[PDB]
RNA sequence: AUUGGGCGUAAAGCAAGCGCAGGCGGAUUGAAAAGUCUGGUGUUAAAGGCAGCUGCUUAACAGUUGUAUGCAUUGGAAACUAUUAAUCUAGAGUGUGGUAGGGAGUUUUGGAAUUUCAUGUGGAGCGGUGAAAUGCGUAGAUAUAUGAAGGAACACCAGUGGCGAAGGCGAAAACUUAGGCCAUUACUGACGCUUAGGCUUGAAAGUGUGGGGAGCAAAUAGGAUUAGAUACCCUAGUAGUCCACACCGUAAACGAUAGAUACUAGCUGUCGGGGCGAUCCCCUCGGUAGUGAAGUUAACACAUUAAGUAUCUCGCCUGG
RNA sequence: CUGCUGAUAAGGUCUUCAAAA
């Protein structure tokens, strides 16, 4: 079992549970890998730290380094290859 | 019900049933439409009696000049067919005739085969029971 | 193709051709015509004998004779054996037959049946090469 | 290869088009019943084949019983094809309205550049090559400036382009003229697809008659290189290349892929019509390209402009 | 930075084998 966060751009076949998410965003891929961890840490029985809980707790913050663009950019890095004599 | 596209048919009604619904099982597709003839009804309305499709529909214009069948796949849960292929016997130009003595039986019984004898389409295992063959359509598994 | 173009022009077969042509042509030899009879092994009389040269990988000297059947065909065949009593004028028995290394050599001699002698000093598949059993 | 094959690169899509006969062909109603299915009857000689049995010591063999196929006639079935009598618009055309084009023919016009000739300035070379030599030049060449004559081809625009069925089409204009795209509450009402035979067009070379000839250049002559050079290089050079009228009818005439029709993911450009109204960009309908999954393929690759799923018609292939 | 630069007699080995350890 292979379990993924697709992201509009991924072959539907080869994952198993298909999780329809962001893969793009520190915040969302943060956010549902710590889900995840929260379920095995629930599973393995230690206190959880995202899932069953307020958004007091939830809350994170946007890494450094108006609103967050999720945009795909830089077509010009994808040439014709290298042809004709 | 209202439709946006224009629809379109072969001249050939057999062939041209058999060919839609061999490229929507192909390509996963469910729904489909086309112009509808009384044979076509008839050889739909078999199909579903037989379980190899969901649903059968025909509608007509506001005017009664026209009339259209739009007809769905029965796909199972994990999205794959009950339709395994299609074969077409009695193409225009050559014309098959069997007698009863020489009626087919497609894939050992497993598929279906269409014969209009006398009394519109008829299935293979029907055709035998009623002792009497005519016209071979086509061979559906 | 298609039913209308077969139904007009139908599928022609290939012809088919024999190996040995020359044993199927009978002349009647009162009027002077040939028909086609197939025959197994026909008499000729040979008019030169001697050596030819294996093609390309063989070297050897294979011997062959330039015999007239009892139609008017001159054919090239090959002596089976080791040795011959061929003296450019003889009655052989030609066979059907085609040795590799000589081109234009499709018929072979039967050895022992008439003028041509047998093949002595021979132990071993000698039916074929008509030697006496030793007894 | 009807059952039972193929034609991009292995043999095989005619160079392309207009197409008579033939083959195939939208939807609905009625009749008849030529195809199709089925019942009865007559016949399909005997021997032979298959099944059963008997007799030869069993067998081979002999004998015996059963055992199909097709044709004709008569009686029914009416789903499909054909025929006939009609209706309908969705295929195909026509009309009106938008509209893009190097589509074609005929007749005129224009400017750069080469060559020749004329007239001035000038004085030893120019030309050509790997290097040179034939050749041109003190009778004043090459160069420079002006002018005249004539012929052929039409820089830039010019394209990750447009048109035609193919060959093909690019300076400007006029006249005559062919097809195509988009939208149609309009009209005819299946009039359509393919096409053996037939007809029309068909790069360049080549032919015949008459014109024309600036440049280039098969054949030809000379100088080089070379073991030789009838070739590659150079200097000259006739036919030809050009126009009119008649033929020839072939090309790697290639997308190495016949035409028509329906269906099957997507993404990126570009060209035209239409919808909105600065451009740009958005949507719809089509043309032309790239990338790309299912699917196909021996592989390369094709992939909504198919080599995919299928049908119809024509042409073609059967080892070297 | 384009000189010149042509030819090489005939036939041939070489995989025995996996049954199996
Ligand atoms: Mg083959
Ligand atoms: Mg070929
Ligand atoms: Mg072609
Ligand atoms: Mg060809
Ligand atoms: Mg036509
Ligand atoms: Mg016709
Ligand atoms: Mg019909
Ligand atoms: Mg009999
Ligand atoms: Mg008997
Ligand atoms: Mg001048
Ligand atoms: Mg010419
Ligand atoms: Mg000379
Ligand atoms: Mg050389
Ligand atoms: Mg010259
Ligand atoms: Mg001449
Ligand atoms: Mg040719
Ligand atoms: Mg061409
Ligand atoms: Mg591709
Ligand atoms: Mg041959
Ligand atoms: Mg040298
Ligand atoms: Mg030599």
């Amino acid at each position: 079992p292979v379990v993924a966060l697709c992201n509009t751009n991924t072959n539907p076949e080869l994952v198993d549970f298909i999780i329809p998410a962001n893969n793009h965003q520190p915040q969302s891929t943060c956010l549902l890998m710590n889900l995840l961890a929260d379920a095995v840490a629930e599973a393995k029985a230690m206190p959880t730290m995202f899932a069953y809980k307020p958004d007091e707790e939830i809350q994170i913050e946007i890494p450094q380094k108006k609103q967050i663009t999720s945009q795909r950019l830089n077509i010009t890095r994808n040439p014709e290859v290298l042809t004709r004599e | 019900i209202t439709t946006t596209k224009p629809i379109k048919a072969h001249f050939d009604p057999v062939a041209d049933l058999l060919t839609k619904i061999n490229n929507a099982r192909k390509a996963k597709l469910m729904t489909v439409t086309t112009i509808a003839s009384k044979l076509k009804i008839a050889i739909l309305e078999i199909l579903v009696k037989e379980g190899y499709l969901a649903n059968f529909q025909v509608l007509e214009n506001k005017s009664k000049t026209k009339r259209i069948v739009t007809f769905n796949l029965k796909y199972t849960q994990r999205r794959i067919p009950s339709i395994n292929g299609v074969k077409q016997i009695s193409k225009p130009g050559l014309r098959i005739y069997r007698p009863f003595e020489k009626l087919p039986l497609v894939l050992n019984g497993l598929g279906i085969a269409i014969i209009s004898t006398s009394d519109g389409v008829m299935t293979d295992k029907v055709a035998r029971l009623k002792k009497i063959g005519g016209e071979i359509l086509a061979y559906v598994w | 193709a298609t039913i209308a173009q077969l139904i007009r022009k139908p599928r022609k077969k290939k012809k088919v051709k024999s190996k040995s042509p020359a044993l199927h042509y009978n002349l009647n030899l009162l009027n002077k015509k040939v028909t086609n009879v197939y025959s197994p092994l026909k008499r000729g009389v040979c008019t030169r004998v001697g050596t030819m040269t294996p093609k390309k990988p063989n070297s050897a000297l294979r011997k062959y004779a330039k015999v007239r059947l009892t139609n008017g065909f001159e054919v090239l065949t090959y002596i089976p054996g080791e040795g011959h009593n061929l003296q450019e004028h003889s009655v052989t028995l030609l066979r059907g037959g085609r040795v590799k290394d000589l081109p234009g050599v499709r018929y072979h001699i039967v050895r022992g049946t008439l003028d041509t002698v047998g093949v002595e000093k021979r132990r071993q598949q000698r039916s074929a090469y008509g030697a006496k059993k030793p007894k």
